[PDB]
Order: C-alpha cells, then sequence, then structure tokens
C-alpha cells in the first residue's frame, strides 16, 4: 500500500509499505529521505499519533485505500489551544487529543487559578463534560486553531 | 511553405489528454504536419514529437505532467522542406471537484458531498477550513481518493467560513473548490410578562435548542425613550430575569438575544406596561 505524509511545510513524502510494517518503520524512511532523526517524529493519523510497535493493521488501517499521514516534530510540542475566559482574555494550552477534559481544567487552573469545579468549558457551542477525552469530542490534531470558551 | 493558423490547445484535466489543433496550411501540395511538445524547463530527453499526415489537423500527447509548462510547435511539411512553426504554451491542471455541495446540515456539524473524480492520478483529497474574515486556517484532513462524502465540526456559531476540498496527485493539486458557510447563533422564544408589581415585572423566555451559548442579553427601555434603554447580561443557563426600579404605568420595550462570545441572535422582543 502507498502511503503519503504531510508535513508542516507543505511536503508530500511517499512510501510503500505492507501492513505488517511497524510505525517505526515509516518513521526509520522518513529519516532518510529528510534526515529527521527518528525520535524526534510523530506521525498523526486522522488527528491522533500512531504508537511505535504496532502494526498499520493493528490500527485497522485499509491496506486497499491510501494512507495520508501527517508528520509532526516533537519539538513543536501538542496541540496548542486557546481559551477565553469570562473576562475576554486569551490564554494558551498544550494538550493531546488523549488528554480528559478534567485534564484540561487542571492545566487552566495551573495558568490561571480558577478551580476546575468553577469551569464551564464550551467548544464551537458544545459543552465539554468530564469523564471524556478531547478525542471523544473529535478534538484532536486536525483543528489547527481551537478555541474553548471559559465560563 | 506556410505554417498553420489558428493553434488550439486542449488539455483536458479530466482525462489527462492535451489535444493539439490547427487550421491546416493555405500551401499547396502538403506532406504533413510535425508536432512537438517539450516542457520550457530547459530539461533535455524529454521533448515528444507526432507526425501526422497532410489531411490530419490534430495530434495527442498523453501523461503530459500538471502545473509544469510545455510548449507546443506545429510545423507544416512538404517533403524535404519544413515551414516556420505555429506555436504556443499550455499549463496542464489537475481536475477539481464540480459538484461539491453542502448536506445533512445539523446545528453542530455539516456534511460535505462530491463525486469521487475518475482518475488514476488522483492519490486522495485535502479539506481545509479557513475563518474567512481573518484569514486563520481551522480544520485540515486528508482522505482517499474514493472517499465522496466529509463530516466537518467545530464550527463557531456566528463565524463565516471557507470550506474547501483539493485534489490532490502525487507531485501536483488543484485549484481548492470552495464552499462558504455561516451558521446564526438561534434566538430565543415565547417571551412572557409574569409577577407584574407597579415597578417591577418578571422576564421569561425559552433558550434555543441544542446549543451551549456564553449568555443571554436583555435590553429593555421605555416604549416613548429608547435612549433609556438599560442592559442586563443573563447566564446561559438561567431562563428568566426580574426587573426593577420601572417607571410607574409605562410600557416598556423588552428584548433577549442569545450571545455565543460576541455574536448575538436576532432579538426576541415584546413590550408590557407596569
Amino acid at each position: 500500500m502507498q502511503i503519503f505524509v504531510h508535513t508542516d511545510t507543505g511536503k508530500t513524502i511517499t512510501l510503500e509499505v505492507e501492513p505488517s510494517d511497524t510505525i517505526e518503520n515509516v518513521k526509520a524512511k522518513i529519516q532518510d529521505k529528510e534526515g529527521i532523526p527518528q525520535d524526534q517524529q510523530r506521525l498523526i493519523w486522522a488527528g491522533k499519533q500512531l504508537e511505535d510497535g504496532r502494526t498499520l493493521s493493528d490500527y485497522n488501517i485499509d491496506p486497499q485505500l491510501k494512507l495520508h499521514l501527517v508528520l509532526r516534530l516533537r519539538a513543536a510540542g501538542g496541540m496548542q489551544i486557546f481559551v477565553t475566559t469570562q473576562t475576554g482574555k486569551t490564554i494558551t494550552l498544550e494538550v493531546e487529543p488523549s488528554d480528559t477534559i478534567e485534564n484540561v481544567k487542571a492545566k487552566i487552573q495551573d495558568k490561571e487559578g480558577i478551580p476546575p469545579d468553577q469551569q464551564r468549558l464550551i467548544w464551537a457551542g458544545k459543552q465539554l463534560e468530564d469523564g471524556r477525552t478531547l478525542s471523544d469530542y473529535n478534538i484532536d490534531y486536525r483543528f489547527l486553531h481551537l478555541v474553548l470558551r471559559l465560563r | 511553405l506556410s505554417p498553420p493558423t489558428n493553434l488550439h490547445l486542449e488539455a483536458n484535466p479530466d482525462t489527462g489528454v492535451l489535444t493539439v489543433s490547427w487550421e491546416r496550411s493555405t500551401t499547396p501540395d502538403i506532406t504533413g504536419y510535425r508536432i512537438t511538445t517539450t516542457p520550457t524547463n530547459g530539461q533535455q530527453g524529454n521533448s515528444l514529437e507526432e507526425v501526422v499526415h497532410a489531411d490530419q489537423s490534430s495530434s495527442t500527447f498523453d501523461n503530459l505532467s500538471p502545473g509544469l509548462e510545455y510548449n507546443v510547435s506545429v510545423y507544416t511539411v512538404k517533403d524535404d522542406k519544413e515551414s516556420v512553426p505555429i506555436s504556443d504554451t499550455i499549463i496542464p491542471e489537475v481536475p477539481q471537484l464540480t459538484d461539491l455541495s453542502f448536506v445533512d446540515i445539523t446545528d453542530s456539524s455539516i456534511g460535505l458531498r462530491w463525486t469521487p473524480l475518475n482518475s488514476s492520478t488522483i492519490i486522495g483529497y485535502r479539506i481545509t477550513v479557513v475563518a474567512a474574515g481573518e484569514g486563520i486556517p481551522i480544520f485540515e484532513d486528508f482522505v482517499d481518493s474514493s472517499v465522496g462524502y466529509y463530516t466537518v465540526t467545530g464550527l463557531e456559531p456566528g463565524i463565516d467560513y471557507d470550506i474547501s476540498v483539493i485534489t490532490l496527485i502525487n507531485g501536483g493539486e488543484s485549484a481548492p473548490t470552495t464552499l462558504t458557510q455561516q451558521t446564526a447563533v438561534p434566538p430565543p422564544t415565547d417571551l412572557r410578562f409574569t409577577n407584574i408589581g407597579p415597578d417591577t415585572m418578571r422576564v421569561t423566555w425559552a433558550p434555543p435548542p441544542s446549543i451551549d451559548l456564553t449568555n443571554f442579553l436583555v435590553r429593555y427601555s421605555p416604549v416613548k425613550n429608547e435612549e433609556d434603554v438599560a442592559e442586563l447580561s443573563i447566564s446561559p443557563s438561567d431562563n428568566a430575569v426580574v426587573l426593577t426600579n420601572l417607571l410607574p404605568g409605562t410600557e416598556y420595550v423588552v428584548s433577549v438575544s442569545s450571545v455565543y462570545e460576541q455574536h448575538e441572535s436576532t432579538p426576541l422582543r415584546g413590550r408590557q406596561k407596569t
């Protein structure tokens, strides 16, 4: 199957692999072609990071379709999202799609001192509920500029 | 020996075929035409040639690269001799979707629908959302060449969006096919006035469905002086407010608006005398 790896500058790296091939084998081929060390690479599929030691088949990737991945460097960090407060101050958070809503509220408390029980987080009109992850709402690396509303 | 006239170049993006056509030379007793197609990048060994009979006025070239300029030259041939050529340039394109439409539109999601293109060079499609006012990219994804449907979520109420689908080939892409979407914040309904004393009244309304708002905005004034308008901000989880310090025997006009951050719904208005 063909893989297409989209980078942050708009480049597309092409590979041809088997479904038994591991993620870390794909990073290895990106290293040879771009000089980016394997340990600096994060490969994102549908907004979610693929983990080493798994085959592509273990992610339920359909091998008759073209696989489209995003390359993000560890140096870029996690998702940078924005939270606007009761007053309208914008703050910056760095999260992962596997973070829970309470993890997210904990971070807001770390930066702003708002107890998590006082925090109501809304995403584009939908309240984000405790007990869920960002992923559950499909908040993941595909959202390039995400804004949450506080009250 | 006169060249041909009226050279036309047709690079069909849907089939990938370049059709070269011309008007036959006025010179008597020509023995054919020679057609060359060459990228104008100065790369040697990439030139393509066709030769056709004197009664032929077209030729084709397959597998040209999108985004690369080619020069096409047509020579009138008469035995040993050739004319000065007629020439022109052309840059083939990647086909772009033609029937992209919005479907299955809900308060919290919009569906993108299109017919997948029938070319084997297509490797997939890129879907982008951009807030049109500030030009901020909001969302990006990539899908396989067989996919003809996508669900876009996360559009802020009140914001205008450019939503584009881009056809991808190996080493190329089309111009974006773009739609715009803006979903207004829905108003409250069913405005009612109770507990009406001489200087006070209770205002109640029904909230809009299926949106978590930042707040409600209540505007109220005597009918005979709009310039005396007062305002209160109401919690988005509350559906009532008690107005106090009102003028007696005076009809007030009252409006309630839904608010999502900076954006308001159309106002819910009513009038009520104290």
